[PDB]
């Protein structure tokens, strides 16, 4: 109970890191893909991230 | 109050410009006329991905969809155990920082992986080795969840024999 | 401007092909020259070894 | 935080130093579950390429997140090696296949390492004659004969290793070791 504790909490963290890594690309694929459907020809897109804290 | 910390990915073309600010940047937009400056800009890079094939982009796009679903939830029950497990706070600090540094820096700061993806892959090869990785991770995380389960039920079963 | 809009489509496609293409040939055959004159460096070093000793 | 091995009663292993202190280097998630695997070796296997090939089988399925580990030791006991991601086969000569996170590295009782680098992606190569590391101008990184005889390693761009064998030009194989993770 301590030991597979610790090697659970090593794995969980390693996952927690590549799993997210993951996931932004996939996340960027779509975008990637979404402004190549609804847009034209070259790339010159403005990907951009703004967060809202407060309920907004 | 949840003090969230949220991220809306938007793209928009080169020539983007505010109608109802006519005259005005979007930076300045993101910098002023903003909803308050509580948000920071901060911009995507995406390396220039080579495109499979128009035809097959919309069947693509929905199994992207699918794949982006299964993902979301595998990382919602990694969450969920990591939080119940009281391997992070529940009130907060969900994220961690990886590479040792916040993640709110690390996506703007985001780049590709060229180490262990490689564009010079189509995007079925990508999403195929991808898809796989995921499930490979999901499967080895739930099989040692399922494992620390039954090591802690053989605890609690320790320490029925003692008492009674 | 209805066909133009598909021409440039296809456009855009067959020159993204080309270009595939021509970096994937191009790197083809540089590993290819790197593979192959190597090769024969070691079997022409082998071969004039063995005929000197 | 410890490794073990699989081996049978045979003259020559490596050692568990060995092993602890490679482990520093390689992608995370691997050096976490630390069983290590004797998948082939030069004694109780014979000393045939084709043989190393056949035992090594591409069986990924069950984790495709396995690293591959080849320790040979030249002709005056030095030991040196190069870890691989992706299982050694014979394959068309299309490309190079072969993650761009691999090593080298020079072991003793005095580690050393060569990472992988960006200037380009050479000699990650598999075939039926020869099985050779990172290369560019010059021969390869490192090269294995078919016979399993005589092998040559020289500094390469892919790497900016240095010279690993004793005999740095080229040398003589006298035992070697494959371990799976």
């Amino acid at each position: 109970e301590q030991s597979l504790r610790v090697q659970l909490v090593r794995l969980a963290k390693t996952a927690y890191v590549d799993v997210f890594i993951n996931w932004f690309h996939i996340k960027a694929l779509r975008v990637y893909v979404e402004s190549v459907l609804r847009y034209g020809l070259p790339p010159h897109f403005n990907i951009k991230i703004i967060a809202v804290p407060p309920k907004n | 109050l949840y003090t969230a910390n949220d991220f809306i990915l938007i793209s928009l073309p080169q020539n983007a410009q505010p109608v109802t600010a006519p005259g005005s940047k979007t930076d300045s937009w993101f910098n002023e006329t903003l909803i308050g400056g509580r948000a920071f800009v901060s911009d995507f890079k995406i390396p220039e991905f080579k495109i499979g094939s128009l035809d097959t982009l919309i069947v693509e796009s929905e199994e992207l969809s699918k794949v982006d679903n299964q993902i979301g939830a595998s990382i919602g029950k990694i969450i969920e155990i990591l939080q119940g497990l009281n391997e992070t706070s529940t009130n907060a600090y969900r994220t961690l920082p990886i590479n040792n540094m916040p993640v709110p820096e690390y996506l703007e700061n985001f780049q590709w992986q060229t180490r262990k993806f490689k564009l010079d892959k189509s995007i079925k090869d990508l999403i195929t080795l991808i898809s796989n990785e995921s499930s490979q991770l999901d499967a080895d995380v739930r099989a040692t969840y399922a494992n620390y389960n039954s090591a802690k039920t053989n605890l609690a079963a320790a320490e029925r024999k003692k008492t009674g | 401007a209805l066909t133009p809009n598909q021409v440039n489509d296809e456009l855009n496609k067959m020159q993204a092909f080309i270009r595939k293409e021509a970096e994937e040939k191009a790197k083809e055959i540089q590993l290819k020259a790197d593979q192959e004159y190597e090769i024969e460096k070691t079997n022409i070093v082998r071969n004039e070894t063995n005929n000197i000793d | 935080r410890l490794n073990g091995y699989l081996p049978s009663t045979k003259n020559k292993l490596l050692t568990p130093e060995m092993c602890d202190e490679i482990r520093t280097l390689m992608p995370t998630r691997i050096q976490l579950y630390t069983e290590w695997n004797l998948l082939y070796s030069l004694e109780q296997h014979g000393s045939s390429l084709h043989s190393l090939y056949s035992n090594v089988a591409p069986d990924s399925k069950e984790f495709r997140r396995v690293g591959y580990v080849l320790v040979i030791k030249d002709r005056k006991n030095g030991i040196f090696g190069a870890y691989s991601n992706e299982a050694f086969h014979p394959n068309e000569h299309r490309q190079y296949t072969g993650n761009g996170e691999c090593f080298l590295w020079k072991l003793d009782k005095r580690f050393s390492g060569y990472p992988y680098t960006g200037v380009n992606e050479f000699a990650i190569y598999c075939t039926s004659e020869f099985l050779s590391m990172g290369a560019g101008d010059g021969h390869y990184g490192l090269l294995c004969d078919d016979g399993l005889l005589h092998g040559v390693s020289n500094p390469c761009q892919t790497y900016g290793n240095e010279v690993l064998s004793k005999e740095g030009k080229k040398f003589s194989i006298v035992a070697l070791e494959v371990w799976r993770v």
